[PDB]
RNA sequence: GGUAAAACAGCCUGUGGGUGAAACACACCCACAGGGCCCAUUGGGCGCUAGCACUCUGGUAUCACCGUACCUUUGUGCGCCUGUUUUACC
């Protein structure tokens, strides 16, 4: 039967400066034949623990590994803001190989406002037949947002999508896209529109907005 | 840096057609080593594909490729393939080929990567992007600091790249993730935060690739008056 | 690699541990279990032999006895063959 690698927690929040500590759990045993990759948004998985407990080289020393039985840890002795990732054991002891789940570490900072911008449609977009408004929410701490679309005061259902990127390697912090799509047709029976933002930075929630056809 | 893994193949391919995937190495030489690929479906874990052994050619494989994919190593060129016939949806992922490191060195630990490779498994058909900018204004300015950016409308299937000024600009850029369409179709937006100062004088061009449908977009994003 | 000089090992079959750019396969090293053949059999020997030296156990011819020569067997040293490792010089 094949090995499973059972890993947890599924993700954890820690504060800069925080011992975190990831476990994975083999269904069997696989000697010391476990691995350990940190995996960033977009790229390949990088090796930081090979033999279960040995520091693949160029690694920082703030990650280390330790062995008892099948239960394998992976330790950041002081997490980094660029340590935000996606942790990864493996064994290599039978084939066929096998990961674990993966582990999502976020970094836990202080509470940073969103700063808001929109966007009305282009000239190019509006004559191939559609409209576009775009709300722009950068650099902003928690993730947790909301955006509220008033077409001439009354709000949008099921009018927008939204796009969040990853926590920011450098400041920790998210932003976000809103953008909402409207036919020329329907885009041109009114006149404001207006993006209104509730977030925990924000003393009381933001609005930008335009009129169509002045921008 | 030294070793490199390079790899080549992806693309969108029809349910049950077939694709080779290439891994090229440099820095070494593939008969030395084990040769595995590992894959990702969007949004999920790394799942184990497929490895050769050396001297030996042992090949091994995951039960749920086993019998649909074949992985080779030719080293007179020094290049490791995988041969996926007979796709299923829930093959689409990231391809990766992985060299497994030197034993006394790294153990049996995957020390070099490829970028990685797209399959995408589909009876859609690819389309090119729309580029829309999204200029700069009073409305995107807030202390010194002005936000532009490019919108990537209605293209299929991922992925597209998007640089700024030929990737001559880099900090304060915000490429999002795509987010698929009732339609079916892809789209996402890339944003940066400049110097108001600079909106007069430096010219801010996004680049927009999309290999699926031959697509290579320069589009400028010039301030418009609001 | 070449040269020179050494060491260690070598009946068969599996098994395990290791090393070789090495998860298996392969090569080599090191162990263990079981087995085979020879002997003078509570034990000892076996890389190979039409040879060599010596020795030893049984024979065969000389032959009154004694003594001699050949065969065989126990070993020892050679000769012959393989594998691995080491040193010096080039």
């Amino acid at each position: 039967s094949d090995i499973q690698m059972t890993q947890s927690p599924s993700s954890l929040s820690a504060s800069v400066g925080d011992r975190v500590t990831i476990t994975c759990r083999a269904s069997q045993s696989v000697s010391s034949a476990v691995a350990w990759y940190q995996q960033k948004p977009g790229k390949a998985p990088k090796l930081l623990i090979y033999s279960a407990s040995s520091l693949y080289s160029g690694v920082p020393s703030r990650f280390s590994g330790s062995r008892s039985g099948t239960d394998f840890t992976l330790t950041i002795s002081s997490l980094q803001p660029e340590d935000f990732a996606t942790y990864y054991c493996q064994q290599s002891y039978s084939f066929p190989s096998t990961f674990g789940q993966g582990t999502k570490v976020e970094i836990k900072r202080t509470v940073a406002a969103p700063s808001v911008f929109i966007f009305p449609p282009s000239d190019e977009q509006l004559k191939s037949g559609t409209a576009s408004v775009v709300c722009l929410l950068n650099n902003f701490y928690p993730r947790e947002a909301k955006v509220q679309w008033k077409v001439d005061n009354a709000l949008q259902s099921g009018n927008s999508q939204e796009s969040v990127t990853e926590q920011d390697s450098a400041d920790s912090t998210y932003s976000l896209s809103s953008t909402l799509t409207l036919s020329k047709a329907d885009y041109e029976k009114h006149k404001v529109y207006a993006c209104e933002v509730t977030h925990q930075g924000l003393s009381s929630p933001v609005t930008k907005s335009f009129n169509r056809g002045e921008c | 840096s030294e070793v490199q893994l390079v790899e080549s193949g992806g693309g969108l391919v029809q349910p049950g057609g077939s694709l080779r995937l290439s891994c090229a190495a440099s820095g070494f030489y593939i008969s030395y080593s084990s040769i595995h690929w590992v894959r990702q479906a969007p949004g999920k874990g790394l799942e184990w594909v497929a490895s050769i052994s050396p001297y030996s050619g042992s090949t091994y494989y995951a039960d749920s490729v086993k019998g649909r994919f074949t992985i080779s190593a030719d080293t007179s060129k020094n290049t490791a393939y995988l041969q996926m016939n007979s796709l299923r949806a829930e093959d689409t992922a990231v391809y990766y080929c992985a060299r497994q490191g030197y034993r006394r060195r790294s153990g049996r630990g995957f020390d070099y990567w490829g970028q990685g490779t797209l399959v995408t498994v589909s009876s859609a058909s690819t389309k090119g992007p729309s580029v829309f900018p999204l200029a700069p204004s009073s409305k995107s300015t807030s202390g010194g600091t002005a936000a532009l950016g490019c919108l990537v409308k209605d293209y299929f299937p991922e992925p597209v790249t998007v640089s700024w000024n030929s990737g001559a600009l880099t900090s304060g850029v915000h490429t999002f993730p795509a987010v698929l369409q009732s339609s079916g179709l892809y789209s996402l937006s890339s944003v940066v935060t400049v110097p108001s100062s600079s909106l007069g004088t430096q010219t801010y061009i996004c680049n927009v690739n999309h290999k699926p449908s031959n697509t290579k977009v320069d589009k400028k994003v010039e301030p418009k008056s609001c």
